[PDB]
RNA sequence: CUGUGUACCAGGAGGGGAACAACCCAGAGAUAGGUUAAGGUCCCCAAGUGUGGAUUAAGUGUAAUCCUCUGAAGGUGGUCUCGAGCCCUAGACAGCCGGGAGGUGAGCUUAGAAGCAGCUACCCUCUAAGAAAAGCGUAACAGCUUACCGGCCGAGGUUUGA
RNA sequence: UAUCGACCGAGUGGCUUGCUACCUCGAUGUCGGUUCCCUCCAUCCUGCCCGUGCAGAAGCGGGCAAGGGUGAGGUUGUUCG
């Protein structure tokens, strides 16, 4: 199905568990990259700022974080780099697949809401901005426009 | 911003409207340089380009304008000349001036003559496997060079294999 | 004002006791 | 052929619209004008655009018709007729009252109107009425 | 499709919006003079081819609202404007001319590898420079180069943000 | 990156299908074919081009381009195939 249909906050949230079932579970493989195992101490800290509020189907959550992170493996499979995508499709999307006759949807998948300004990636790196290339290909497969901001640094 | 072009002791400028005509031993040029908001001027013995405006587009025209006259100078005095070389391959590839078009005659084999017509005043004089296009107009001399070369283009065939053709060998 | 332009002034000005530009900034000494 | 013209205009080197409008505006005031180097007044832009507009108005058409002029004189007088309400008394006497000629037939040069003269010194992006009829392919009888 | 609050159409003229139930002005006795509203003032068509200034070259545009007026992600040394860092008349940036040199063909490896297959180290002389060689190139050499230095030239250049 | 091309993302068309129930129930005749006329371009051929894993011959892919052409037959009412 296209992102035309559910891009927009166009319905109310609907996230209770308790009383929606059946719902897919998530393409999104992981959320800390890198090496998670030590701490945000690093120079540079470049992030993925979505430039509209939209929603994001773990769909696109998926590719766009393997597009950038498996790219980020131009500094190697245990690189010096960390990276965490920190949204979760926490909104439950449906479909109705009799007419427009009893047509509540059924679960068909889930997307992150993410207003205007807020940075859906972040990424913690040595002078070694490989990853200013990763988020072109990461803005590459998500809605909106998207803007990469360096966050400490004045290594230019 | 405004250029100023001391022009040659054995040259002569005039202007006319939007046309410019250089003279020298090796013959005379006219042209026309005709853009908005660039006055081109003939003041003593020296030539003038110059506008009130300043912007690329402008400026763009204006070192265009003077590479056009300094062109102009240097080919009524040295004049222009481009090199070229015919190599073949297997077909005896014959090339002559004939009336005012420069004619290739057994191309690759063909039966039918290729040939392109000289322009202005530029002359072709061919000797051996060598030609050498000359006057005092560079843009109507490089396109009479280029013109020959372009007149044993070949898009068929791989290239690679079939080099068979005049190409320019010196650029002034 | 790169300093090793400044020294080199200072080992060629040196030579003449015991860039042509760093030779005349010699010379004027 | 006499046209008692009370003003004669020179088109040459003249916005064709500007020329028109009060062309217009004083055959509705009752003046007769003659409009005279029409294959040299102009028109403002990209020629391959502007040949473009021209072109498709004599492309289209059908047993009702759309006849469109591709000489300079018509161009013009056809310019000046969408300035007028010519399917009225008031429009079609203004109309009639106005005529535009290839060259100059008379012997007075005529007058340029204020406004309407556009300078080839700073303008590039322009074109004849000339050069139109000929891209559309007019008899070059001027 | 189905709620809610409200003003409107329905049952609302007249002015505007090309035309146009509900968008804008406006709520309206008759008649008359005047001044405005919305919206307009190049012509069609009443009023500006108005003033100071900027941008645009695509006829972009001349399209408030809209079933009705499209234009997106992604890109842009098209052009205008503003800012930051750095280099520069002790001569920058580019171009052109000249120099690019010895130990050494580094060692290892291997029949061989000599800047440039691989691994390792990556040193010192002469000097104004010149890598234990960045890119081609040979089977390997060679050859072209380039880093680096000097000359000619002479004025801004370069990097980045809006 | 000759060529093929997943995921994900952004669109255009209004040819299929679905949805809606605005128009028409004091009637707008249905599919297919046929005949005859105009058109669109997202081009199958023809013209001119670019690239190639282009020697050639021939392919393959791409660009401009709607002047002209795109036919005969077997099953099936078929459209389609
Ligand atoms: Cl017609
Ligand atoms: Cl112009
Ligand atoms: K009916
Ligand atoms: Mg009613
Ligand atoms: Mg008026
Ligand atoms: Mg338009
Ligand atoms: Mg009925
Ligand atoms: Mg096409
Ligand atoms: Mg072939
Ligand atoms: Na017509
Ligand atoms: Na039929
Ligand atoms: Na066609
Ligand atoms: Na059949
Ligand atoms: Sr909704
Ligand atoms: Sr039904
Ligand atoms: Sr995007
Ligand atoms: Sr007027
Ligand atoms: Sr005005
Ligand atoms: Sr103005
Ligand atoms: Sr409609
Ligand atoms: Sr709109
Ligand atoms: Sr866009
Ligand atoms: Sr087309
Ligand atoms: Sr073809
Ligand atoms: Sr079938």
């Amino acid at each position: 199905k296209p992102g035309a249909m559910y891009r927009n906050s166009s319905k109310p949230a609907y996230t209770r568990r308790e009383y929606i079932s059946g719902i897919p579970g998530k393409k999104i493989a992981q959320f800390d990259m890198g090496n998670n195992g030590a701490g945000p101490t690093y120079p540079a800290q470049v992030e993925l700022v979505v430039e509209k509020p939209v929603q994001i189907r773990h769909n696109a959550l998926e590719a766009a974080r393997v597009a950038a992170n498996r790219y980020v493996q131009n500094s190697g499979a245990a690189a010096n780099y960390k990276f965490r995508i920190r949204k979760f499709p926490f909104h439950v999307i449906r479909e109705n697949k009799d007419g427009m006759r009893a047509p509540f949807g059924k679960p068909v998948g889930t997307a992150a809401r993410v207003h205007g300004a807020n940075h859906i990636f972040i990424a913690w790196v040595n002078p070694d901005p490989n990853v200013e290339e990763a988020w072109r290909r990461a803005k590459m497969k998500v809605t909106p426009t998207i803007n990469i901001d360096s966050s400490p640094a004045g290594n230019a | 911003p405004r250029v100023e072009l001391e022009i040659p002791e054995d040259v002569d400028a005039e202007q006319d409207h939007l046309d410019i005509t250089v003279e020298g031993d090796n013959g005379s040029v006219t042209r026309r340089l005709w853009y908005p908001d660039i006055d081109v001027s003939v003041d003593g013995d020296t030539v003038v380009i110059e506008s009130d405006e300043d912007n690329a587009k402008t400026m763009s025209t204006i070192g265009t304008f003077q590479s056009h006259i300094e062109n102009m100078f240097h080919g009524v005095t040295e004049g222009w000349e481009y090199g070229m070389e015919v190599f073949y391959s297997h077909f005896p590839m014959q090339v002559n001036v004939e009336g005012d078009e420069v004619v290739i005659e057994n191309f690759l084999g063909e039966k039918a003559p290729r040939r392109t017509t000289i322009h202005g005043d530029t002359d072709v004089e061919i000797d051996g496997e060598e030609l050498t296009v000359s006057g005092p107009d560079i843009e109507a001399v490089g396109q009479t060079a280029a013109d020959i070369e372009q007149l044993t283009r070949i898009n068929d065939k791989d290239v690679r294999v079939f080099q068979d053709g005049v190409y320019i060998t010196r650029k002034p | 004002i790169p300093e090793w332009k400044q020294e080199e002034v200072d080992a060629i000005v040196e030579m003449i006791e015991s860039r042509n530009t760093l030779l005349e900034r010699a010379l004027d000494d | 052929a006499e046209f008692d013209a009370d003003v004669i205009v020179d088109a040459r080197d003249c916005i064709m619209g500007r020329v028109a409008s009060q062309v217009a505006e004083q055959a509705l005031d009752g003046e007769t004008v003659a409009v005279v180097n029409a294959e040299r007044a102009v028109i403002t832009g990209r020629e391959e655009q502007i040949v473009e507009k021209y072109e498709k108005r004599v492309d289209i058409g059908n047993d009702n018709g759309y006849f469109y002029p591709k000489r300079p004189d018509g161009i013009f007088k056809r310019t000046i007729r969408g300035m007028l309400p010519h399917k009225k008394q008031r429009g079609r006497e203004a109309f009639e009252s106005v005529r535009v000629y290839l060259g100059n037939p008379y012997d007075e040069d005529g007058e340029v109107l204020d406004g309407t003269s556009l300078d080839r010194l700073s303008n590039i992006k322009f074109v004849t009425l000339g050069e139109i009829s000929e891209t559309l392919g007019a008899n070059k009888t001027w």
